[PDB]
């Protein structure tokens, strides 16, 4: 009410972590804060046979990738490249 | 029972009411004093109590001084042996 | 057979009359000035609390809700202008606790945060009202209660108004006691120092949870134990949480830090073995036909016009369909059935002043509803005196006190939302806050009074006059004058939305944008309980 | 068999003694300026107000009660004192409005009365939680409720506290409608003129009296004739005050007990002795079982658990025949005090038996090894147990009642029937010169953080003002102007306030008790 | 938000290390010996016997049994080891009844079937003892009542013992007639010739079923035809059988569950690493947490208080989907323990959450200390809280159980809805060698008073028959033999057998829970 | 039980006689100390009255 609720989340890249800032538009659309940097996020999730899709655009510019969430790592696999990204384990 | 002869055969020794601060001695080193008579006043709370002689006989030693904390049920006046 | 088609109310405003663009104006102004002060009212404390309340490796109240809530679940907060120039030169940020209703674990929940950085802690008046007003909510609704206890208890000035009386602080541990007794269960966790009174709420709970080193648990704290009775100890050896879950035994769960304590809270909550059970038919829920931020235009910020309610309800209803009920007698009363997010709803609005054909129209509604066990929306605008002096307001009485005594008895669940002025005893007819209406909200531009401040003003002069008439005593024609400006000047100030939420009367004010997303909510976590049986007093005649 | 002989309580006092005659003056004392006082009070609105009332034709709101009740009854009033010395400059005797439990036709019913004499029956704040009281006391006694009505509507000035809030002035009709509801009866006398729009208070009303020519719910003749608001014609205030002792004799109620009864006996010793034994000083400790063998039925008390926890006091008794359970305070509180109080409550909540609880507290005790030991553990379910109680329970504050002490033995917050304090009692979140201690130790630990200076003269310059603060707000007298308190009582009068309070509790039913978890 | 990761209990054991080894060892051969005395106990009454009952054309009980349940359906049997030695002589394989639970129909049924070749089906004490049993828990679980009929009547030899007694042999038709009145089906099959006055068991009967030629309720054409006590005619057993199908078909019952229900996971360890984990030496300690880890569902445990009298376990978790409050026991019980016990018990009840019990209790810690803080006054409490729980308890035994501490964790008496024992459990009311000991002092005491003269050598000399008496009353098939602790269970089988259980045990609604006082 | 009564010398509540507690663990202690009504009374609070005698 009256407020943009935004989201400290922490995703672990390589060996050094990353700290992002989730903003939840009313629009639905997501404004992601990394460093100094903001980009404008909006997507969905689509099933095609066993296999899930993420559609999404960032700033403008849409591309579409398998997700795998096993574990605490996350996989994007696409044309461009593949992707692992840790998710931190509580303590 | 109904004379309330058991009421009376209830007997202890001298103890602190709680932990708190004892703010005078009427019972020197050595002395005589009847059961009743004050020994400390103690005031651990809002309120304050005043320690009567559980017996008549003369004090051995006192334990605590004014100023310093009593805990709960303590021995505070000593009483020499009959 | 669903299909049936039926006509949709609501109509297309002219965007380009100048009287819309007026009331637009005026209207986003409102919206404005009030999303600031919230902005400015969640900003918290101040840099120096909170920047010694991080070093302290605690999270802040709001990260902690955050943290605690099902991820992407909206949050319902209440009372965010809770003290808001309540005290003269002491600023007190929401009253210096958080309440809310937010999902956890697939639960809705009622959350009372204390803000350790307002006061570190100490109980306001206005705090000790607005907790009060959170457990009441809970208590009618059958929600789950978590306390986020970080508090330096009572606040010692101002000890009258919060440790005598009985809506003072002691009815927290009477509504934790009478709730946990109702199978509503209370957990909580303890984030922080307590005190004497942050104490007693732990060891009323049903659950513990207290985190490792910041957790202190101590019936008097260091500071009251040496005034007491001058001992010295150190607050972890006189309560923490190593001594209260091993030896003392207060605490029912060890906590190594904030979000410990948030993911164990979580899993404490899902195993309580709750199902949330609904008595009233369902649909499909569809959205309303128009636009809600044309409501701005429609609406404005003027009193003195008059807009169709039937607009309003128009642009919040699912699909903008509505049955009107009795819709030729008592005109002045709009009463029908529609449905918010698929739960049936009856609607009775203010289109003007009342009248008795209103209120027994308005009467027959509410039996109706209550007899179909539907719950109740009220939407108040009130009209001044200004129209219409009298009009025989003795008849009036006869037929308003049906409609008062109708409101009480009933028990559906009834919400009360305040879109323009409410004075007088329409005030009580339509819900007022004194009825218990499960939430009460208020839109920026509602007067709230006994009555208006010109109609007020009056009142006096000629009371005044005709004493001092019987006295002999001159009455001046200037005093009558002098009078008059100030009595209009504190009714504008008094009768201010903003006045009204910094006490904890009418919840919070809410942008009418959002009016359908926080009555959907506000109708979802108050169908959790039963609706029971209602039963009538004497209606005369 | 009921003719064993047991053993009764109490002690003959030391009358020479020179303790005993201080605190007789002392309480003497006392007791002389809460009865000028009282009279004061009772006096009125004013002179010309009264002269004016009586030109009128009018009664005065007292001998209108006094023509109500059955003759000869006794009146128990409530909060005689409400209002004094609550505003500035305003004087409301009596809080502007006159609420007590009498006997009507033989039935015990609850009395609101109007006094048109303080500013033509206008409402204060004060005034409207006095109403609410009084039907919130109704309602929980199921006890028919009787509102002579002589109102000039709300008091414009301090509109925004009275008017908007949920406890004010609109719950006056919203009790009224629940009563209504739950069959308890409202019966409206409109013996004044209702200028205001207080129409709505003899409309709600099941049955309505309205005075031919004074009563204007606006004509008295457009609505006996007209209107029908009125259910019955009056010519005056004598037929008004007999057709409302009709009304109530047709209401067709029987009172019945479910507690056992026994035949009334008076205590062993006079209670005049009270002034003596318990004084006007709280620094000095009484032992509250000679209170207790001077207000009890022939002085015969059946403790419980007597050498566990002595702190606290716990029996059986009876009072004017009425079993009761008496839990009375004899020093600071314990874990084992409190286990015994939990203990006994839920001994009596089992046995459907009322409780009395007086009130000498100091506050709960603090330490390190008590901290360890779960002090705050047992005060909390001892709470609870006191809270979770359905029996009728009445308080009486006959000292000091401080801390999370006053709620453990059911405070204000607590939902008692009734509550009473004694002319020498105090009460405050902590005590005085305690409060300041505290204060000044954050303040000096907080400079020390930050590396700011507190001067030693300045902290003590701080403490002074809260220990004057403390004294004033802690007066029985400022706590009985608010509506906290009910009234400050004679501890003469003790044993017949407390028969005449459990005497109109028992009307309503007892119900069972629900109890949540005892955290052990 | 269900998704939550949660911490799993339980570890891997070292199975390298000699004690896992010489643990695993004595469990198999308390197995196998476990499994081959069920086999020779399920091969019946004898060989000439059951070429008898062939060649009558009857079908042997238990392929009754098989046939009447679903096709594939679990069958949970109760006291296999009823009578195994009870009598000095005679063999009584099984009690001579089987009584177990299965789905008829798709109706979870309680099935009571009378085994004709022992002893020509005559009663005997324990299997009247076991079909009181049977018949108590079907009532408690609102089960309906199957009782494939083949009687001789009662025993003449021990007459005394089962035909006078009010929990003997006139119980069995009490309970058919309540279990009728509460809507709980009662369906009787006459499989075989009733030739004693067995004839009332169907009479009793809401239906009964009869076969033509074996059937005898004394004609089976006479009371088909003409008596009207037959309510179905069958051609043979088979027939019999579908025709009860049928029946318990056309009962229109839906069962309905009151607690929530999560989708059901496997524990994350193997079961049969309980037999090293547990071994069969009592004298040594095991983590209870090991047995809740290899028993749960995904091994997922929250537990309660886990600092606080550490000697007990608490916690949440979930069997099958059905929520479970797990208490069990890893040492002796302590003041603090039963407190936590009394808090998880109340928290349990007040949440309407079965309760499952693992008893492997030592005694009631004993010492002057202890007596001062109330061991017993704690225990007490933990014993009230148990007795008065409503919700559905089961107790499993999986080592020694003595003393109090049987009492305080659901032991027989408290009525569980099923008690179950693993191999190495010892029962008694004290350990041997400690009843060894207090007997020797109590009489060499009373001599010492008397004058007389204790013998050392004749103190010694009685202390070793004590010693070898306890323990084979505590031997687990000494406790089987008579209908104390149900059956004894394989601790592979431990998961299963509690979800069949609780399974069944859910049939009936959770009631409200009343709790006396609360000794605080 | 909901009240308890206990004379003064006769009376002794112990959940395990000297015997028994020796026998388990090995203490001696006299049995008015290990239960007594005193000791009842006063300390460990089982006791809710106390009796001189029979009569009483
Ligand atoms: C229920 C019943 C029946 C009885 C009771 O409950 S009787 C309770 C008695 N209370 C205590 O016994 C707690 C005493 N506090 C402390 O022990 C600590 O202080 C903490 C725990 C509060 C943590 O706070 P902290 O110490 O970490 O920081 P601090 O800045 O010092 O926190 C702000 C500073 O507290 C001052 N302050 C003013 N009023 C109070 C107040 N009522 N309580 C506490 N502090 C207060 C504030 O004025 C100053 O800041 P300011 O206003 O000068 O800027
Ligand atoms: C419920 C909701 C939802 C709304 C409402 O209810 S909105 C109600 C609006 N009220 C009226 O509409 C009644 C207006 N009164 C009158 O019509 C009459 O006055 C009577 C009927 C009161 C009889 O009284 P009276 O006329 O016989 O004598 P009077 O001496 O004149 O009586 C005292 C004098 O009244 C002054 N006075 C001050 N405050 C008030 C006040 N609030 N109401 C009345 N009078 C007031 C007092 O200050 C002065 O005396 P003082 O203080 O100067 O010495
Ligand atoms: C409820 C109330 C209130 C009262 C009553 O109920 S008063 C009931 C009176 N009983 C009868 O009236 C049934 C008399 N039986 C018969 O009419 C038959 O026998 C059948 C029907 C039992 C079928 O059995 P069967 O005839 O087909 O074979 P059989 O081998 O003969 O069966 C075994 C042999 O029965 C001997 N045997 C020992 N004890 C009994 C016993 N109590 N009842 C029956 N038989 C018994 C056994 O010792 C021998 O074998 P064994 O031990 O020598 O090897
Ligand atoms: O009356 C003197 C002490 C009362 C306050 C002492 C503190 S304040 C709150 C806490 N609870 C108590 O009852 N005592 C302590
Ligand atoms: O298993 C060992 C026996 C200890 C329990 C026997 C009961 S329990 C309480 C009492 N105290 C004892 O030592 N024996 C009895």
């Amino acid at each position: 009410l009256n407020i943009s609720y935004t989201r400290n989340m922490t995703l672990k890249d390589g060996k050094n972590n990353v700290a992002i800032a989730v903003t939840y538009n009313h629009d639905g659309s997501y404004s992601m804060q990394i460093e100094d940097k903001t980009f404008q996020v909006l997507g969905n999730l689509y099933s095609e046979g066993d296999c899930t899709y993420l559609k999404c655009s960032v700033n403008g510019v849409a591309s579409k990738a398998k997700l795998i969430i096993l574990e605490n790592t996350i996989y994007l696999f696409s044309k461009e490249g593949s992707i692992e990204i840790d998710i931190p384990v509580p303590k | 029972y109904l004379s309330s002869v058991s009421s009376q055969e209830t007997q202890g020794g001298p103890l602190a009411p709680m932990t708190g601060t004892i703010e005078k001695v009427f019972v020197k080193a050595g002395d005589k004093v009847k059961a009743g008579d004050s020994l400390m006043v103690m005031i651990a709370m809002k309120m304050e109590h005043t320690i009567k002689s559980p017996k008549d006989g003369t004090v051995k030693k006192v334990f605590y001084r004014e100023g310093a904390q009593a805990n709960r049920h303590t021995p505070l006046v000593e009483f020499e042996e009959e | 057979y669903h299909g049936d088609s039926v006509a949709s109310l609501g109509t297309q405003p002219d965007l380009g009359s100048a009287l819309y663009q007026e009331n637009y104006k005026q209207m986003k102004a409102l919206v404005n000035q009030l999303h600031e002060r919230v902005e400015h009212i969640k900003l918290g404390g101040g840099e120096k609390a909170r920047a010694l309340h991080i070093s302290r490796g605690k999270l802040l109240p709001r990260e902690r809700i955050d943290n605690l809530i099902d991820p992407g679940s909206p949050f319902l907060e209440l009372s965010q202008f809770a003290g808001y120039q309540l005290y003269d030169n002491e600023e007190v940020p929401g009253g210096g606790i958080i309440t809310g209703i937010g999902r956890v674990s697939g639960v809705e929940c009622m959350i009372i945060a204390n803000d350790a950085t307002v006061k570190g802690g100490a109980y306001y008046p206005v705090t000790v009202k607005k907790q009060l007003r959170a457990q009441e909510i809970a208590m009618q609704n059958r929600l789950p209660c978590i306390y986020l206890v970080d508090s330096g208890g009572a606040y010692l000035p101002r000890q009258a108004d919060v440790f005598p009386d009985r809506d003072h602080f002691g009815r927290t541990f009477y509504n934790q006691a009478i709730m946990s007794s109702k199978n509503i269960a209370q957990i909580a966790v303890v984030m922080g120092s307590c005190t004497a009174g942050g104490a007693y709420v732990p060891a009323m709970a049903d659950e513990n949870i207290i985190v490792r080193k910041q957790g202190t648990i101590f019936l008097a704290g260091p500071p009251l134990v040496k005034a007491a009775t001058g001992e010295e100890v150190s607050a972890e050896d006189l309560g923490g949480a190593d001594l209260h879950c091993r030896k003392s035994g207060v605490s029912d769960h060890w906590a190594l830090d904030d979000h410990h304590a948030l993911h164990l809270t979580r899993k404490v909550v899902r195993n309580l073995n709750y199902q949330k059970k609904l008595d009233v038919t369902i649909e499909p829920s569809e959205e309303p036909l128009f636009p809600a931020d044309e409501l701005y235009g429609i609406v404005g910020a003027n009193l003195k016009r008059s807009f169709d309610v039937r607009e309003v309800i128009a642009r919040i209803v699912d699909g903008s369909r509505f049955t009107e009920f009795k819709a030729f007698y008592g005109d002045t009363l709009v009463t029908g059935f529609a449905r918010i997010f698929g739960y049936p709803v009856g609607i009775v609005g203010n289109n003007g002043v009342l009248f008795s054909e209103s209120a027994k129209k308005g009467t027959h509604f509410v039996q109706l509803c209550c007899q179909r066990n539907i719950p109740l929306l009220f939407l108040q605008n009130i009209t001044g005196f200004m129209v219409g002096r009298e009009y025989e307001a003795e008849g009036i009485a006869k037929d308003g006190a049906k409609m008062v005594a109708a409101v009480a008895c009933a028990q559906v669940p009834k919400i009360t939302l305040i879109i323009g002025g409410s004075y007088g005893a329409g005030n009580y007819g339509m819900c007022g806050r004194a009825y218990s209406p499960r939430f009460l909200y208020i839109w920026p531009n509602a007067r709230i009074s006994v009555m208006g401040g010109e109609q007020a003003a009056n009142v006096l002069a000629t009371i005044t006059k005709d004493q001092r008439a019987r006295e002999g005593k001159q009455f001046s024609s200037a005093d009558e004058a002098a009078l008059k400006e100030p009595i209009i000047k504190k009714f504008e100030e008094e009768g201010n939305p903003y006045y009204s939420s910094a006490r904890v009367w009418d919840d919070g004010i809410i942008d009418p944008a959002d009016t359908r997303l926080v009555l959907g909510l506000s109708f979802s976590a108050a169908l959790n309980a039963p609706i029971e049986k209602t039963d009538f007093g004497i209606f005369r005649m």
